[PDB]
RNA sequence: CAUGAGGUGGCAAGAAAUGGGCUACAUUUUCUACCCCAGAAACGAUAGCCCUUAUGAAACUUAAGGGUCGAAGGUGGAUUUAG
């Protein structure tokens, strides 16, 4: 049975601070250059979720302690990877996954035409 | 049956290896079934009873004891359009809903007869 | 006076440590976070269950060690690998420590569906920083 | 062992609404229609009124899971606005830091 | 009771391999690592907190297990599982003319024992309708049947398919929808004279 | 033109020997079954034996306190269902049966109780998972039980021998 | 006083030796800038204060 | 809008899975409700409050066995014993208003 | 053998004083498409009333849309606050 070949994939890693995300991106680009894949990486804009809470509980409306939620984004632009290579890369990434990051995998597979598409029946 | 247990215990005793590093720790954790299979996939334990898409989307095979014209057929088309675009339910829930609708229609037969329509 | 969780400055006799000695507004500057998980980012959910599990684990670790701990405990929720890395005092026999560690690991792995491995640290007592 | 009755009543109402919900949903779907014979709407109203209370989703009150506070509860963590703020100031949950701008 | 045992400070020689010490994700134990790392808030006349009882160093996710030699060995050991990318698929033109159908995947991560996700069951079928038998009447009929989901600039079809809690079933349903769409090119009705 | 190679579907054994079975072991390394701090470092042999025995006793008492209250391990949260979350039970589920109840009480105050129950409820003795278990576990009492199980009814001759 | 300084110096130099061994370069050419880069890569401290950074210099700057 | 556009809209509604005959604004809410999951039976609604019963039972079991050394219950028992030895014990059945 | 707990309904109704938010008190305003090279009518938000709509088992109110009527308004003098 033929193997599936993937086109592009955007496995981005988000973190609260900056140092751990930079170190993870450096480790990722090292693991990429030590194989022969040659990937790219840029810095998308960040987002900060803010919400205001009451400092006390009684008649103290003049004092409010707000809280933010700083997070960053660093996506990896991978190119030319088959199914087995992508699975091995995902395995090696998950084996060294931190305890405070996210990971979404969006791999697009390649295919010419299915069986019933030219002259199908119902 | 006890001889097989004794033989398995002897095998486990003669084939034991003390843990040297964290690699054996993670190997034992994976073989025991604790972490997720690392090919992290949203299909393990979520096959939805192996029902295909022709039973989820196309609900034409559930329109037998219902007329083709009138408000009854309109309500049937409405509930079919509603269930066909429901990714949270499955085929069993739709079958149960159709059965409950059929039971509700058969329980109140005089209402359907006096509703200016003939329940076929 | 916004009396927060900071240590009050009065008489020089309280052996305050280094964790809760700083002000609550120096967390992202001169401190850190005990817990860390994906629930604290945008687009994720199920944070209430994580907070409940964290507070239950903290209460259990404080109850099972009535004085055997020093400060607090650092949480590392690595998807499905919890690690209660903390410290230990030099006051009891190592047999009791091994027994408690094994019992806690077994309870965690058989209740919260997650294996846990500890990393004890050899300290004489509480990590004191100021005698104020 | 429980200490408060309000949270118990709230969780019992939530459980009874979770158990009895498909019938109410079907009745509400049969109610709101364009034409439809009026006898069906009448019998649906009779069936939904014959059932007692302590099951309606309107009777569900969102409160805290530790303090049972009806007002000032974030839906993200489902708790009061005091214990969460204290645990955030202690330096436990990541990300939730004081707004320094 | 009380005892005194020498840690790894007096055991490490000069040519000891680092991944052989901490091969797994170690949370950095200062009692065994003889690295004098110091950080924190110092004072005017004094020194900051060292490594003993340093909770800040334990909070920081250290990457000592990501040794460069270990990364090199892991990359050299995984070369057998890697297949081979053909030279005919390097260019985007031939890769798009030979494989125009694209099926995006969805694989998220959680923080608990459950890995269920209702948002990870949607596929994005991005097929460029430019390498098929698109004539004039068939193309006009397909455009009028789609509406705005088919871009008239890049000629990329975008259909959000997420009506079943599976991915292969979503792909099969998308294939069936494309089949019904292409059936309109060969099976007409009787309302084309009043166009 | 485009050559599509075959697929490779590997499990855990492949990545195991590809990653874990490649990094060598440290020279002055310690067994990872214990700990790493100097206060719990396996120096001599008696300390290692004591630590291993304490770990085994802790695991045993944990299993005991878990299986003692079956009403605390009946809520399954994980959808894939980890197989290490099913507690073991020692009480029979059907007391109206005789041979099945005796077998559940013996294998799946044990063998003697099962024999007494089978004699009281008039249950036939089988040749599998009965005579062998009585001869192994329960050497005069075990031999007497085996002889009684063999002479109770005409079962298999090879198993009785 | 001098004994603790000598202990800190010997700990610093054995740590530098171990770091130069684990990185893969010669310990003589392992300058302090490379030490700081390796510490920042292995210990990614994500804070805003510049004083709470993991450093490993000569004890003349710490004390 | 003409007959051709109407037939195209009908074909699109039959393909995507809508209703052939035209409906009204009051009959689409039930359809879009059946096309989703109700709020009274979703993910985070009926499990709003965690099951504190099993946790309380486990805490009481560990307290009776002597594992979870909770100082709050010990202080409560101390205060109860002090109030009993002082002269204010717990009222029993048959002492108060009647006797 | 309650000052405890569960079931049905009622509680936001008016002689009257008082603080805060919004609205306008016309050619600086109002409307029409382009948000100011335009035109026109010598102005706007609220009682109350009728119909209808999203959720709600049933609007005695806080939501919105439609319709004749649409209440002091025509730039505030005894004292004050911020930039
Ligand atoms: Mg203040």
């Amino acid at each position: 049975e033929p193997d599936i070949l993937y086109k592009r994939l955007s496995v981005l890693v988000k973190g609260h601070d900056k140092a751990v995300l930079d170190s993870y991106e450096y480790f990722a680009v090292l693991a990429a250059k030590e194989l022969g894949i040659s990937i790219k990486v840029h810095e998308p804009p960040r987002k900060i979720e803010r919400f205001t809470l009451l400092q006390s509980v009684h008649i103290y409306k003049k004092h409010r302690v707000q809280y933010e939620m700083r997070t960053l984004y660093r996506c990896l632009e991978l190119e030319h990877l088959t199914g087995s290579t992508a699975d091995v890369y995902l395995e090696y990434i998950q084996r060294n996954l931190p305890e405070g990051v996210a990971m979404e995998v969006t791999k697009t597979q390649l295919e010419q035409l299915p069986e019933h598409i030219k002259e199908p029946i119902w | 049956s006890l001889w097989d247990v004794e033989f398995a215990k002897q095998l486990a005793t003669v084939n034991e290896q003390p843990l040297q590093n964290g690699f054996e720790e993670l190997i034992q954790w994976t073989k025991e079934g604790k972490l997720w299979e690392f090919p992290i996939n949203n299909e393990a334990g979520f096959d939805d009873d192996g029902s295909e898409f022709h039973e989820h989307i196309f609900l034409e095979k559930h329109l037998e004891s219902f007329p083709k014209q009138g408000p009854i057929r309109h309500f049937m088309e409405l509930v079919t359009c509603g269930l066909s675009k429901n990714p949270y339910l499955s085929v069993k829930q739709k079958v149960e809903h159709i059965e409950w609708f059929r039971n509700y229609f058969n329980e109140k037969k005089d209402i359907l007869k006096e509703s200016n329509i003939q329940f076929n | 006076k916004n009396r927060a969780a900071r240590v009050r400055v009065s008489k020089g006799d309280k052996p305050v440590t280094y964790e809760e000695a700083h002000a609550p507004h120096y967390i992202a500057h001169r401190k850190g976070w005990l817990s860390l998980h994906t629930g604290n980012l945008d687009g994720e959910d199920h944070a209430a269950e994580r907070t409940v599990e964290d507070v239950f684990l903290r209460k259990f670790m404080w109850g099972t060690f009535p004085g055997c701990l020093a400060d607090q405990l650092v949480l590392k929720r690595r998807g499905n690998q919890l690690e209660i890395c903390a410290v230990v005092l030099r006051q009891l026999s190592p047999h009791k420590y091994y027994f408690l560690v094994g019992y806690s690991e077994t309870l965690l792995s058989y209740f919260y569906k997650c294996p846990v491995r500890l990393h004890l640290q050899t300290v004489p007592s509480k990590v004191v920083y100021k005698y104020l | 062992h429980y200490v408060d009755w309000r949270m118990w009543r709230d969780v019992k109402r939530r459980k009874m609404a979770y158990e009895y919900a498909d019938e109410r949903l079907r009745i509400n779907s049969l109610r709101k229609n364009t034409i439809l014979p009026k006898i069906l709407q009448d019998v649906a109203d009779e069936e939904i009124a014959a059932l007692p209370r302590d099951s309606c989703p309107v009777r569900i009150r969102n409160r805290c899971v530790m303090t049972s506070r009806p007002r000032g509860v974030k839906r993200r963590w489902r708790l009061s606005r005091i214990v969460f703020r204290h645990l955030a100031d202690h330096g436990q949950l990541s990300g939730i830091q004081r707004a320094t701008w | 009771r009380r005892k005194a045992l020498p840690p790894r400070t007096e055991k490490m020689a000069v040519d000891q391999d680092w991944p052989s010490v901490y091969p797994v994700a170690a949370p950095f134990k200062p009692s065994a690592v003889p690295l004098p790392v110091r950080m924190g808030y110092p004072v005017k006349k004094g020194v900051p907190m060292a490594k003993e009882g340093n909770l800040e160093l334990l909070k920081i996710p250290n990457f000592l297990h990501l040794t460069p030699v270990a990364i090199k060995k892991h990359c050299e050991a995984l070369k057998d599982f890697c297949t081979e990318w053909p030279a005919a698929l390097d260019s985007d033109e031939k890769c798009e003319k030979h494989f125009p159908i694209e099926i995006d995947s969805t694989d998220y991560v959680s923080s608990g024992p459950s890995v269920r996700n209702p948002r990870a069951r949607v596929v994005v079928l991005r097929v460029k309708l430019s390498s098929l038998n698109l004539d004039d009447h068939a193309k006009k009929k397909l455009i009028k049947l789609v509406g705005e989901r088919y871009c008239k600039t890049t000629d990329v079809l975008t259909i959000k398919t997420d009506r079943c809690p599976l991915r292969r079933q979503n792909y099969d349903y998308a294939v069936y929808l494309l089949t019904v769409l292409y059936h309109e090119s060969w099976n007409t009705e009787e309302w084309e004279k009043s166009k | 033109e485009v050559v599509i190679p075959k697929k490779k579907t590997w499990d855990k054994v492949a990545v195991l020997q590809a990653l874990a079975s490649t990094v060598n072991r440290d020279t002055t390394a310690v067994p990872y079954v214990f700990q790493d701090d100097p206060y719990l470092m396996p120096a001599s042999s008696l300390e290692s034996r004591s630590f291993l025995l304490a770990k085994k006793s802790g695991e045993n008492v944990a299993k005991f306190i878990i299986n003692s209250y079956p009403k605390y391990f009946q809520k399954d949260i994980a959808e894939p269902h980890i197989p290490c979350l099913m507690p073991e039970y020692f009480e029979p589920q059907i007391k109206d049966i005789s041979e099945a109840a005796l077998k559940e009480r013996i294998e799946l105050e044990p063998s003697t109780d099962y024999h007494f129950q089978q004699t009281g409820q008039s249950e036939a003795l089988e040749e599998e998972n009965d005579e062998t278990s009585r001869r192994k576990a329960g050497t005069w009492r075990a031999k007497n039980n085996a002889e009684r199980i063999f002479s109770l009814m005409p079962e298999k001759n090879e198993h009785s021998y | 006083t001098e004994d603790f300084i000598k202990k800190q110096i010997e700990e610093f130099n054995i740590g530098k030796r171990h770091l130069a061994n684990m990185m893969g370069e010669d310990p003589e050419t392992f300058t302090q800038e490379d030490i700081d880069r390796a510490i920042a890569y292995l210990f990614p401290s994500g804070l805003f204060e510049k004083r709470a950074r993991p450093v490993m210099k000569h004890p003349e700057q710490i004390f | 809008l003409s007959e051709y556009a109407f037939r195209m809209s009908r074909l699109s509604a039959r393909l995507f899975g809508e209703v052939t005959r035209p409906t009204n604004s009051k009959s689409m809410k039930v359809v879009k409700l059946f096309s989703e999951l109700p709020l009274a039976k979703k993910k985070e609604t009926y499990d709003w409050y965690p099951n504190h019963h099993t946790y309380a039972e486990l805490m009481q079991t560990l307290r009776f066995l002597g594992l979870y050394r909770d100082e709050h219950q010990d202080f409560m028992d101390e205060q109860k014993r002090l109030k009993k030895l002082r002269g204010k014990e717990k009222p029993k059945k048959g002492e108060g208003k009647r006797a």
